[PDB]
RNA sequence: CAGGUGAGCUAAGCAUGACCAGGUUGAAACCCCCGGGGGCGGAGGACCGAACCGGUGCCUGCUGAAACAGUCUCGGAUGAGU
RNA sequence: UGAGAAUCUUCUUCGCCGUAAGGACAAGGGUUCCUGGGGAAGGGUCGUCCGCCCAGGGAAAGUCGGGACCUAAGGUGAGGCCGAACGGCGCAGCCGAUGGACAGCAGGUCAAGAUUCCUGCACCGAUCAUGUGGAGUGAUGGAGGGACGCAUUACGCUAUCCAAUGCCAAGCUAUGGCUAUGCUGGUUGGUACGCUCAAGGGCGAUCGGGUCAGAAAAUCUACCGGUCUGCCUCAGACGUAUCGGGAGCCGAAGUUGGAAACGCGACGGUGCCAAGAAAAGCUUCUAAACGUUGAAACAUGAUUGCCCGUACCGCAAACCGACACAGGUGUCCGAGUGUCAAUGCACUAAGGCGCGCGAGAGAACCCUCGUUAAGGAACUUUGCAAUCUCACCCCGUAACUUCGGAAGAAGGGGUCCCCACGCUGCGUGGGGCGCAGUGAAUAGGCCCAGGCGACUGUUUACCAAAAUCACAGCACUCUGCCAACACGAACAGUGGACGUAUAGGGUGUGACGCCUGCCCGGUGCCGGAAGGUCAAGUGGAGCGGUGCAAGCUGCGAAAUGAAGCCCCGGUGAACGGCGGCCUAAGGUAGCGAAAUUCCUUGUCGGGUAAGUUCCGACCUGCACGAAAGGCGUAACGAUCUGGGCGCUGUCUCAA
């Protein structure tokens, strides 16, 4: 009975990743919000 | 000589199909099929635009020469009629005397092997490219141009014909599929005669799916539809009011060409 | 209401690859004897039935083995297929 | 073993999967792998054990996958087109495998890696040297080719499996027998070389002309004319050698007959229509340039061979399901016996496992089951459920029909063992055994008659699969090509469509058959456009301020101003209407107590002992009706309704 999350690498990564965050000024908007909650992952980049 | 058959299953007699043996067995052609279809009914954004268009088989493009007029005054021999998918006319195959190999619609008859003669002074024989000064007055043709140079865009599917009529100082009058009588400019191109397959109208489907093959996906009637999807919504039995479309409008009758400066290029005379 | 995050589930499209045991039936066309008989041929949104796809009816399950299943039964099964 | 054992280790039986519950991969996880140790907690009990805790090892590539190559969709994108901003597009080019391209196989082994390492022997490209040759190379450009669908199907063959009184290897046996003709196991992989055997497969061949063809070039392509079975090829087999492996107590044998792939020959044949990628590598040409007494190429030797991945799990106890979860998870291989066939069913090889609480006992009750007197649907909303039917072969099968079908209609018969005979395992006779012969497993209940829908199909993830939806067919209607139509800040760009009226868009009916009547009054729409009305604008005649006045300035008509509405025709497969003891008309066919009937269990007939149901007539159609289609229709349905056969613990009535 499929579940909801089927992982993937490439797609975990080109979706969501930090490349693909930094493409968008919403995706900078982003980084920068995490960086200023201050979390250790900020990615799936990490 | 359409092909039939017996009701050996229940949707086999009803279907119809079109008489192959005339068209020559053979691949297209390497370099005129640039091929690369990419058949998608999502248009530049994704989003659906002619609605139910879908998969079926995997086509090719063949280049098809509608302009006819960088080879005037060459002769050419008819290689072979062949099929065509995207067309509902079949095409012909010619060489020129210069030895280029170049596709053209296939008028009616012109049998394989048959000489052609583009160019201004070539006789109005049958599948010739000629001004529409040449041509005499009420002689069958396709392939017409609209603008010179460009390419023929008048009388393009299977069986269809147009008619010249009078003729001004420069326009000539002509009679479109449609019973247009509009004017087109002395110097547009056209082919003589009838397009070929004439009968390409009377085949008959004869199952659903059988339009899949041509990428046709189920077209939903909006009496089904919920009030959210369509102006005909739910009603809990079935009916319509108003007759409007997807978006609203009219689709019995209601006049939808625009105020262009076409409208006065052709006599009124219309559908 | 605003600006975002999501088609990795699911709803479709596109490109490109792959899969569908076995058995039944015997369309045209082609060839003989007088549309009919014989051969021949191997067509189909044809038949039966595994995978696979799907969920027809009861029952069980009901603080479950499982936040939608299980046994049995059932639909298709070369096509509008997976 | 141990402090402690139903559970950890080993041995011998047992049972269970075996198109898997075996094996190999991809994901995806990340040390879960191996060794030594540990016992808190995690393990549904235990625990000395573990996929848990600790520490330490294991992971090797010029040839496998990717990269240093190519391109599809898609995403980008100097220039370029747009847009309050952020940005939206967008040619070339570039990225982007799921595809194209490309050089090795056989064997061995750590506790743990293997086309990687080692052993044997190959190939690839590159550089250089020696020599032959001793001169032409021959581009981001041209050309070929690479380059492709489906169903069937002929021939050869391999993988691979079967048989034997073929060979080889080892030993016994005993129970009552066999002394081996019995039992068990094995019975070739690679490479090199052949005047060895071989289906199948490919390919015609140059001389010349024309410029108008490939940008120009071209000795290469295309066009055009003249000119005469054969070559090439090995799939695979056979021999010699060799190198391995090889049952076994270091190394034996390697035969004969048969079966046989989706694999190989191949890019085979044939049929079909829905008409089935791109690109580089590659082959061939010249342009420019470099030379034409240190070429292209070939032979040998040497030298070089980069990056990333590879452990382990990987239909699951190591992935997705909060779990050591009955769930799911793409690809590949998947033996034998029997049974028409098969990946089916039953048993079993290899291999793998007994599902991480156990032991008793044999109450009520509950779940999955086996048999059941007599009766047989009496049960009940309904035969729901459970019987019954069951595979193959022979015989035989209706109303009706679109002539194809209904059809596996129905119904009856055979089925096992032995012997003789005939034919190529069948048929022919005979004999035999049981209750019984598809002996166990898998393996249709059927008929009559309705309603609805023609049909295959599609659907409400998780209470509805249908009479819903779609469907071919039909009809209206629009749309002349920057097409109507749609996405869109957009004279951007796209889809329609590299389509052009036999096409495209919308709407509704919904195969086929006979058909589809009346009513333009309202509403819509299409035409007309004598007249009525109608905005800004043009006009500014006049009515007023304020100044001594020039002047400045607030209002401000008439006429003239478009579409559009009022008005006038028409249009129904436009929205619709076709009735109440005047409205535009008032129901053409067909049907009718309907899926439509209130009164209603209508009346009569049918069928049952008994029929609110059901079927056929009647018509008083509350409240049918003609493409929101009317009347039929063969075939079809996990569709609904009524009946009958058959058999049943549904039931009398439970044991
Ligand atoms: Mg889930
Ligand atoms: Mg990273
Ligand atoms: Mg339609
Ligand atoms: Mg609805
Ligand atoms: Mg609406
Ligand atoms: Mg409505
Ligand atoms: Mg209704
Ligand atoms: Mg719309
Ligand atoms: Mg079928
Ligand atoms: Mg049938
Ligand atoms: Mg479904
Ligand atoms: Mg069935
Ligand atoms: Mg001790
Ligand atoms: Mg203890
Ligand atoms: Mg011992
Ligand atoms: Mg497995
Ligand atoms: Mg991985
Ligand atoms: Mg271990
Ligand atoms: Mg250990
Ligand atoms: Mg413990
Ligand atoms: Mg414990
Ligand atoms: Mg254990
Ligand atoms: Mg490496
Ligand atoms: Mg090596
Ligand atoms: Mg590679
Ligand atoms: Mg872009
Ligand atoms: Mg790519
Ligand atoms: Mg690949
Ligand atoms: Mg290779
Ligand atoms: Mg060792
Ligand atoms: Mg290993
Ligand atoms: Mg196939
Ligand atoms: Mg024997
Ligand atoms: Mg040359
Ligand atoms: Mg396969
Ligand atoms: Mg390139
Ligand atoms: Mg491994
Ligand atoms: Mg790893
Ligand atoms: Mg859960
Ligand atoms: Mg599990
Ligand atoms: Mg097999
Ligand atoms: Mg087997
Ligand atoms: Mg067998
Ligand atoms: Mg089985
Ligand atoms: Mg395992
Ligand atoms: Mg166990
Ligand atoms: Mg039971
Ligand atoms: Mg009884
Ligand atoms: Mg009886
Ligand atoms: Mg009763
Ligand atoms: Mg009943
Ligand atoms: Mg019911
Ligand atoms: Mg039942
Ligand atoms: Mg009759
Ligand atoms: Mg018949
Ligand atoms: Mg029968
Ligand atoms: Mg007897
Ligand atoms: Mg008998
Ligand atoms: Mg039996
Ligand atoms: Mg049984
Ligand atoms: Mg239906
Ligand atoms: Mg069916
Ligand atoms: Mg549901
Ligand atoms: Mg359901
Ligand atoms: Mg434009
Ligand atoms: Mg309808
Ligand atoms: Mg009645
Ligand atoms: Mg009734
Ligand atoms: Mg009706
Ligand atoms: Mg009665
Ligand atoms: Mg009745
Ligand atoms: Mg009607
Ligand atoms: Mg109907
Ligand atoms: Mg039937
Ligand atoms: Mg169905
Ligand atoms: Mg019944």
């Amino acid at each position: 009975m499929k579940r909801t999350y089927q992982p993937n690498n490439r797609k975990r990564a080109k979706t969501h990743g930090f490349r693909a965050r930094m493409k968008t000024k919403s995706g900078r908007n982003i980084l920068a919000r995490r960086r200023a909650k201050g979390r250790h992952q900020l990615t799936v980049s990490d | 000589a359409v092909k039939k058959y017996r009701p050996y299953t229940p949707s086999r007699r009803q279907m119809t199909t079109a008489d192959f043996s005339g068209l020559t067995k053979k691949r297209p052609e390497k370099a005129l099929t640039e091929a690369l279809p990419k058949t998608g009914g999502r248009n530049n954004r994704g989003r659906i635009t002619s609605r139910f268009i879908g998969g079926g088989h995997k086509r090719l493009y063949r280049i098809i020469d509608f302009k006819r007029r960088d080879k005037s005054g060459v002769n050419a021999k008819v290689a072979a009629i062949e099929y065509d998918p995207n067309r509902s006319a079949r095409i012909a195959l010619l060489h020129y005397a210069d030895g280029e190999k170049r596709y053209i619609l296939a008028p009616e008859g012109l049998t394989v092997g048959a000489t052609v003669n583009a160019g201004p002074e070539a006789e109005p024989k049958l599948g010739n490219a000629l001004p529409l000064r040449f041509v005499p007055v009420g002689a069958v043709v396709h392939a017409l141009e609209l603008v010179p140079g460009k390419g023929a865009q008048l009388a393009r599917s299977a069986g269809t014909s147009v008619q010249v009529q009078g003729k001004e100082s420069d326009y000539v009058i002509v009679r479109l599929p449609s019973g247009e009588l509009r004017r087109v400019h002395s110097e547009c191109y056209a082919t003589i005669g009838a397009v070929g397959n004439a009968e390409h109208k009377n085949i008959v489907l004869g199952k659903a799916g059988r339009s899949r093959w041509l990428g046709r996906k189920p077209h939903q009637r909006g009496s089904a539809m919920n009030p959210v999807d369509h102006p005909h919504g739910g009603g809990e039995g079935r009916t319509g009011a108003g007759r409007v479309p997807v978006t609203p409008w009219g689709k019995p009758t209601k006049g939808l060409k625009t105020r262009r400066k076409r409208k006065t290029s052709d006599r009124f005379i219309v559908t």
